[PDB]
DNA sequence: AAAAAAAAAAAAAAAAAAAAAAAAAAAAAAAAA
DNA sequence: TTTTTTTTTTTTTTTTTTTTTTTTTTTTTTTTT
């Protein structure tokens, strides 16, 4: 019976395995340079010292091995836009101090993990924690229970626990109980409590938090900030190493044009990886600048022209004459029949003449599935709103040129 | 498709061509249907009946599996899959269970056989109006149950409106329109007089009188009746049903001369100008207290008569609203007599809300705190009848 | 006779070629392969991507789909070390529904039969704790997702989230595709979702902008195929359905046509498509809509006309649908009213006409019309409860529409022009002279 | 970075030269074309300018008004100009911008 | 008298789609009128000729809970003349139920609605459309509590409910009138001291 | 009497509380031996 | 008479629907000219 299994799958007893390859997988000899090049810069291939990040690296390696070797506990809070290399930076903390502990030189210390948005809800962040210490699903008042039994009472010998929240902000609500029950237990002296937790706003404690919950989570924070283009031409040229299979050029424009964006990390070794897939259809062995400006045309996409120029000839007409009413009437939204009266005038002024309102609104909701167009339903039919979701000068560049 | 077209051709007459379509389109099961048809007419032109018909007919001749919904009766959408599921996968019992439309798609799925057994399916959905009104998934994947479900299968879809009023803001998949145009002078009359036999064989069920029934009651005089019918009928209405509900009671009262023993047109002109005037009427004094016919003219009063004006009318568009205050002051001012104000004149004011004779514009939940705002749902005709009954003239207090 | 049993061969094949054959796929030559090649990446090389195919409702976005997947399962390399998870956002409404379907479809421990046990956050616990035990040595995930818009409007878009962090983490090999119709999805997703989303996106608008790729698609759509490609078009659909559309699909081995026949339809097919008539027809569907699903609409409905008495396609036949086509609806609902609703339509047009569009009532509109019906020596006899249920069938029928008070006076709109009244008057049957005259005035 | 720079100066360009505070993210990607037009900078489509003002939003420089379509959403300085400028240290770019009126 | 002409037609309905309704004119004494029903409906358990359900106008507020209300009426009085849930009361099961029940022998399907001015008006008009889909399936009778005039049923039934009606108008004696009887024969009657 | 602010009220979105359904657990009745 | 199996009822847990809070926008009232 299933059941035996669930009854083994809510007490931890069977590995949640996967199904395996019928095929052995490929060895490195047997690839080329540019497919090494490309798995070298798969975002997923985390490197094990982290380029452009060792003063992060400091601050949190101080904090941790402070408030291990202390014995006491605490809270940290990190934040900054994504990409910049919190949770790799933060694990590979976790993973110095664990090699560190390994190697008897540390006290030794339990490494709990969460994550904000792999819960559904809030309180549920009590029923992973304590699947991570014994490995049994329970209820989340139980798993609340046992954890305030844990953290409350005193018993020797009582180890560290080091507990990381990533993405905080998923955890408040309007209640503030599940980020308030994590950052109260640390003030205890029962328990060796230190609870790092990341996010994204910088303002995040004083901008939705309580007064307790922001009182209690201290004034010990970290910032990540974007990185610059030498950041990222040095994190693409670590990941590249010694192979030539990038140009010095290629690496600097994707630099330029990521960190002028978004800062982002993960851009950079996306947009890199999409250049070195150009560059192995071109039967190239190296990654040109016109790869590289191909993939920063494909991954910057902007194909609000292309879809204009490829939609139909009443369709066109219908985008002039929602263009023109909104430059007649002066406001933005306007509704179906003066869109249908200006249709009829640039329909006589081109010669060709126009389906009936009845298809005009079938060429209205096309229009608004693909959104060039804002609109409503169709039931209010001729006193409908439209916006027009597109700018006005597209569409002249569209047609015109 | 000859067979189904033939043998509805007797049933629905000057509907040939509609026939014609469907049987073109969905006709024969051994050819793949269209993803959607949508047929659409007017009240009373035979789109219920038609697609029934065509379904059963369908269903009995052919290897198809029909489904008839009507989609005021889904108030949720659990309703509709188990009815179409009902159907469409029959012999299940009590058996059945579908919790949404990913369920419902599975189990059509699962229903899929050989290609040598040549099977169809079927769906109309009556009255689709209201497909619009369900929640947002329910059209977009019945359009396409087709391609979802990867049978042969065609949904067809029953309103009185255009598909133009069915185009949401994520759009729609293709859809086969088919318009049922009512009926002009000659096909309705044509409609009228297809049931000759059953009137003549029903009149002759109810002896001089029959052997002078049975020598003219045919077929040109029927349709002389119904010219004359037409003449006065047709221009308030085109529907079918009303006319043929009309024009048997008509033939019930245009035979008396005839039994009894031009020359015609007079003695029905009377009547068919007097059942003119009800039509839309299906039909095969309201007595009030005292009290109640002057709150309730009173009420009439404070709705009509321009609250300004009621500084100088009592002291010695649309319906216009007023408080309880207001009608309680001119009660008292009309009625002359200045009675208790007792529980059951408050009483009264709250079931004459209650008979719909009052109604409740504003307030209704600080009707005691006096910003409740009421309104009079009532004529002239029946305020001058209770000032006649009772004696007071409202003509000069209007 | 055998002249007629051909002509519903071709008549069965052509309409199960229009709606059937979902793989055949026409043009789209840079972006199929790109889709293709990297799904072979994912599978062979087990790399973790995300993809976004994005085009407008209509052209090739599923087509394209079911072409890759269809030359990519029979190979033995991807059909045995990848397993598929098909989603739909229509469908799968919530990302508990969703997750059920992830469970089931992944075959995963805790399935049993198609009935997931455990919560929402159970299975969702579940499957990550499955996806993060993967590595290289297991299959590659291949997750479908279409309507990814209404993926995108779930809760906190938790499962995007989850299914674009194992595409970044050293995992399970999964591969995400969304197949949607908005051109900016992109900004409906959070700032994690979208730094997590590899930003490749297809774009899929059609081919057939131009008049002559029109003529050639509705030309290739009529034709019948030589039996050699017929031969080769069976036995890749028969290796596809050895190893889902599989098992309803065109199936093209059990049509068999003569080359007399074959040429003969070809014939006739190119000559009148090579007229002005059958152009125009196509030119005006070609003005209005240049999706293919309009044009293989037209085509269903032009090719289900052929009875045995008319076995040739000619193009009065092309100009008859596309009359059915460009007609307007509500002037044909308007050519079914009685004279009591269409004297209540003239007299809302001349208030509308006057007051410049002010909405309108039962007593303006019944007062407006009273004044005509006392001198028009036919409507003398009307009541005003038949002109109200006439102004009731006017309104269910949504040519008058209310604000959004008394059922006389609750106050409306006209939901027509003054062109469509306008064209009713002139084809009205039996209109008498009265209303045709106060209708100008 | 460079687009968040052009992005808060046609905020405090739209916020200075008009007393209404009502910005959408359509009508200030619209000036923000014109703006980067005029300084021969390609400029982000509606997309990506999105996610930029989220990832300025991020910093607590702004303040988004989510409404359901994405041209829609109201944007919000909730930071004084001085700091603004401040927090730039660009003043030859935002000198330039706020010379700039004629692309409003 | 009107009782025994409103089983009448209950039965020559039952010996012979539109649904069958009958107004029946009471007065605007409402609480004086329910027990009136209450005797017809022992009149139809009388000649099993139908099975009677309610539906208040309490009950009625949306097309759900009219229809579940009204599939809880007519079960619970086959069950209370010879328990499912409140979600689980649908159209479908009654005509699982009247198929499983009364198919092999037919029984009307009398629905009494006694205070016809108090319902909301939507509500009434799709149960009207509902109950009329399913003639031909169901034989529902549809039996009126109008209180003041035709005129009402005629102004709150617009064109496409009544075109799917084929009422048949009943009248009950007048109030005063009864006042009048009853202090004729009861208050100034002799026998009583 | 109109222009403009201003407080009150309505609409709508979003989060929580409660009801309902479904599964787990414990108690009871009936068969196994 | 004692043990094991299957039914029934209770209690817990999860899902869905209804209510409540919260933000935004409108809107009718109030002050100034
Ligand atoms: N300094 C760096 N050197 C090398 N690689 C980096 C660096 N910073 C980031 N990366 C790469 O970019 C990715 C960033 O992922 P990470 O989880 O660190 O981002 P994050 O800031 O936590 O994002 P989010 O806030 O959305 O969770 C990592 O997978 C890593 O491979
Ligand atoms: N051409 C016709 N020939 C014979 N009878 C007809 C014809 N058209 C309609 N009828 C009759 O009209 C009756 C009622 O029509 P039906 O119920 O189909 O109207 P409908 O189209 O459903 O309108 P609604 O949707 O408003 O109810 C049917 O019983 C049918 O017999
Ligand atoms: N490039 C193409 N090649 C072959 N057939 C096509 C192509 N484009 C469109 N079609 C035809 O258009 C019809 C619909 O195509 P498809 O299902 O691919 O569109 P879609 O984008 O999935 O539509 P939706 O977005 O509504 O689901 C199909 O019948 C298909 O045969
Ligand atoms: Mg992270
Ligand atoms: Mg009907
Ligand atoms: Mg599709």
């Amino acid at each position: 019976t299933p059941s035996q299994k669930m009854k083994k799958i809510r007490a931890g007893e069977l590995s949640p395995s996967m199904q395996q390859r019928t095929d052995l997988p490929a060895k490195d000899s047997s690839k080329s340079e540019l497919q090494l090049a490309r798995e070298q810069l798969h975002v997923s291939v985390v490197p094990k010292s982290l380029p452009c990040r060792e003063r992060e690296f400091e601050n949190i390696y101080a904090f941790l091995e402070g408030k291990i070797q202390d014995q006491c506990g605490g809270c940290m809070y990190v934040s900054g836009v994504p990409g910049t290399g919190k949770t790799a930076t933060v694990t590979g903390v976790i993973r110095t101090l664990q090699r560190m502990a390994k190697q008897n030189e540390l006290p030794a210390f339990e490494y709990l993990e969460i994550n904000g948005m792999r819960l559904t809800e809030p309180r549920q962040a009590y029923v992973q924690i304590y699947k991570q210490l014994t490995g049994k699903t329970v209820s989340w008042e139980q798993a609340h229970a046992l954890l305030e039994k844990r953290f409350t009472t005193p018993a020797p010998r009582r180890v560290t626990t080091v507990l990381l929240v990533d993405e905080l902000d998923i955890l408040c609500n309007r209640r503030q109980d599940v980020v308030y029950n994590l950052l109260d237990w640390p003030t205890k002296s029962a328990a060796k409590l230190v609870v790092v937790t990341i996010a994204n706003t910088m303002d995040l404690p004083e901008r939705l938090l309580m007064g307790k919950v922001t009182s209690r989570l201290g004034l010990t924070r970290l910032t990540f900030q974007p990185y610059s283009h030498k950041q990222l031409q040095e994190i693409v040229t670590a990941r590249l190493g010694g192979s030539e299979t990038f140009k010095g050029e290629a690496v600097q424009l994707v630099a330029r044009k990521v960190a002028a964006v978004s800062g982002d990390a993960r851009r950079a070794l996306d947009i890199c990886r999409r250049a070195t897939e150009i560059a192995d259809t071109a039967a190239v062995k190296c990654v040109t600048m016109l790869h590289v400006q191909q993939a920063l045309a494909e991954m910057i996409a902007s194909a609000k022209v292309q879809a204009i120029r490829n939609c139909s000839r009443m369709e066109q007409i219908f985008l002039q004459a929602i263009a023109a009413e909104v430059t007649r009437t002066g406001v933005e939204e306007t509704t179906f029949m003066g869109v249908y009266q200006q249709v009829e005038t640039i329909a006589a002024f081109m010669g060709v003449t126009f389906p009936p309102p009845g298809r005009a609104l079938r060429l209205c909701s096309k229009l608004g599935a693909e959104r060039l167009i804002i609109s409503e339903h169709s039931r209010n039919d001729l006193f409908q709103k439209i916006l027009l979701n597109v700018s006005a000068d597209d569409i002249h560049y569209a047609l015109r040129v | 498709m000859e067979a189904i077209c033939s043998s509805l051709e007797p049933l629905f007459p000057c509907r040939e061509a509609a026939i014609e379509t469907l049987g073109e389109l969905i006709g024969d099961s051994s050819e793949t249907y269209p993803s959607a048809i949508y047929l659409f007419g007017h009240s009373g032109t035979g789109k219920t009946a038609l697609t029934r018909a065509f379904l059963k007919e369908c269903g009995k001749r052919q290897n198809v599996r029909t489904a008839h919904l009507n989609a005021i009766e889904c108030y949720t959408t659990k309703i509709m899959l188990e009815i179409l599921l009902d159907s469409l996968a029959p012999d299940q019992g009590d058996a059945l269970k579908v919790d949404n439309m990913l369920d419902f798609v599975e189990q059509l799925r699962r229903q899929a056989a050989t290609r040598v057994e040549d099977q169809g399916f079927l769906i109309a959905v009556d009255n689709a109006e209201r497909l619009r009104d369900m929640d947002a998934n329910v059209l977009p994947v019945l359009l396409r149950l087709q391609e979802l479900t990867n049978l042969n299968l065609c949904v067809i879809l029953l309103s009185q409106l255009p598909f133009e009023k069915f185009y949401n803001k994520t759009g729609l998949s293709e859809i086969v329109c088919l318009h049922l145009a009512q009926y002009n002078k000659a096909e309705t009359q044509r409609i009228l007089g297809s049931d000759f036999q059953q009137v003549r064989n029903q009149l002759l069920e109810q002896k001089k009188r029959l052997e002078i029934c049975q020598e003219a009651v045919t077929e040109d005089f029927y349709n002389n009746y119904l010219n004359l019918f037409l003449s006065v009928f047709y221009k308030a209405c085109r529907d079918v049903p009303e006319l043929q509900l009309t024009a048997r009671k008509c033939l019930s009262t245009y035979l008396e001369p005839v039994l009894d023993g031009s020359r015609l047109w007079r003695h029905i002109a009377g009547p068919l100008r007097s059942a003119l005037t009800q039509i839309y009427m299906r039909i095969e004094s309201l007595e009030l207290p005292y009290y109640a016919k002057f709150l309730l003219i009173a009420a009439f009063l404070a709705s009509h008569n321009a609250a300004k004006q009621d500084k100088r009318l009592f002291v010695k568009l649309g319906p216009k609203s007023f408080s309880i205050d207001r009608l309680l002051a001119i009660f008292y001012a009309i009625l002359e007599e200045k009675v208790g104000l007792t529980c059951n004149l408050l009483s009264q004011i709250s079931t004459l809300v209650h008979l719909n004779l009052l109604s409740f514009v504003s307030g209704e939940q600080n009707i005691m705190e006096g910003s409740a705002r009421l309104q009079c749902t009532i004529g002239l005709e029946f305020v001058l009848q209770i000032g006649k009954v009772v004696g007071f003239n409202v003509r000069q207090y209007l | 006779p055998e002249a007629d049993r051909e002509l519903v061969s071709i008549r069965r094949f052509l309409k199960e070629r229009l709606q059937r054959d979902y793989t055949t796929l026409r043009g789209y030559a840079k972006e199929r392969s790109n889709v293709r090649l990297l799904l072979q990446r994912t599978a062979e090389m087990g790399e973790s991507n995300s993809l976004l195919l994005l085009g407008p409702r209509g052209s090739g976005k599923t087509t394209l789909i079911n072409s890759v997947l269809a030359d990519l399962l029979p190979n033995k390399s991807f059909g045995e070390n990848t397993l598929i998870v098909h989603l739909d956002g229509n469908l799968h409404t919530d990302d508990r529904v969703a997750l059920k379907s992830i469970t089931v479809q992944m075959q995963l421990e805790n399935a049993a039969d198609g009935k997931v046990f455990g919560s929402f956050a159970e299975n969702l616990a579940f499957l990550l704790q499955c996806l993060k035990a993967g590595g290289k040595h297991s299959k590659s995930v291949i997750f479908i997702l279409e309507e990814f818009d209404l993926f995108c409007a779930h809760h906190n878009q938790t499962l995007l989230y989850n299914l674009f962090d194992v595409s970044q983490s050293a995992q399970a090999p999964i591969c995400v595709l969304g197949v949607t119709c908005r051109l900016d999805v992109i900004e409906l997703l959070e700032k994690r979702v979208k730094s997590r989303f590899s930003h490749r996106q297809v774009f899929l608008f059609p081919s057939l902008r131009r008049f002559e790729d029109y003529v050639d698609l509705c030309r290739d759509l009529l034709s019948l195929p030589t039996g050699n490609s017929l031969l080769l078009a069976a036995e890749k659909i028969y290796n596809l359905q050895n190893i889902y559309f599989s098992r309803n699909h065109f199936d093209p081995g059990e049509y068999g046509f003569s080359p007399r026949l074959r040429d003969a339809w070809n014939k006739q097919i190119c000559k009148v498509l090579a007229t002005q008539q059958a152009r125009s027809t196509l030119q005006a569907l070609h003005d209005f809509d240049i999706s293919e699903a309009y044009l293989k609409n037209f085509l269903f409905r032009l090719v289900a006309h052929l009875r045995p008495q008319s076995p040739h396609i000619t193009a009065e036949k092309m100009a008859a649908v596309g009359s059915q086509f460009e007609g307007d609806d509500k002037i044909e609902l308007l050519c079914g009213l009685s004279v009591l609703e269409l004297c209540l339509i003239i007299a809302i047009k001349h208030h509308s006409q006057i007051y410049d569009r002010d909405s309108f009532n039962f007593e303006i509109i019944y007062a407006r019309f009273s004044k005509f019906a006392k001198v028009s020596t036919t409507m003398q006899a009307v009541e005003r409860s038949i002109v109200l249920k006439a102004f009731e069938h006017l309104r269910i029928a949504e040519l008058i529409m209310p604000l959004t008070v008394q059922k006389e006076f609750e106050m409306h709109k006209l939901a027509l022009t003054y062109s469509q009244i306008h064209h009713c008057m002139q084809r009205y049957q039996a209109l008498p002279t009265e209303v045709a005259q106060w209708a100008q005035s | 970075p460079l687009q968040q720079k052009l992005m808060l100066c046609t905020l405090v360009l739209m916020l200075r030269n008009e007393r209404n505070k009502d910005i959408s993210m359509g009508r200030l990607h619209e000036v923000y074309r014109r703006v980067c037009a005029k300084r021969n900078i390609l400029a982000l489509d509606q997309a990506e300018f999105t996610g930029t003002v989220d990832l300025v939003e991020t910093r607590g420089i702004l303040r988004i008004m989510r409404k359901k379509e994405p041209r829609l959403h109201k944007v919000l300085l909730q930071w004084d100009e001085e700091e603004v400028h401040a927090a730039l240290s660009d003043k030859q770019l935002i000198a330039s911008i706020l010379s700039d009126t004629a692309c409003l | 008298r009107t009782l025994e002409q409103l089983v009448d037609f209950v039965v020559g309905q039952a010996e012979r789609e539109v649904l069958p309704t009958a107004a029946l004119l009471t007065g605007i004494n409402q609480p004086d009128h329910l027990s009136q029903f209450t005797a017809l409906t022992q009149r139809l358990h009388a000649q099993r000729a139908a099975m009677v359900c309610v539906l208040q106008s309490r009950d009625c507020a949306t097309l759900k809970a009219a229809v579940e209300t009204l599939v809880f009426g007519l079960v619970e009085d086959n069950a209370e003349v010879e328990r499912l849930r409140r979600s689980q009361c649908t159209m479908k099961q009654l005509k699982s139920w009247y198929t499983n029940n009364f198919d092999s022998e037919r029984r009307q399907l009398v629905v009494i609605l006694p205070d016809f001015e108090c319902f909301n008006a939507s509500v009434l008009q799709d149960l009207i459309l509902i109950l009329s889909a399913h003639c031909g399936s169901l034989p529902f009778v549809l039996v009126l509590g109008v209180a003041t005039a035709m005129t009402a049923v005629h102004g709150t039934l617009p064109y496409h409910v009544s075109s799917k009606i084929r009422l048949r108008v009943f009248q009950t004696q007048a109030a005063p009138t009864g006042l009048n009887e009853v202090l004729d024969k009861v208050l100034l009657s002799p026998k009583y001291a």
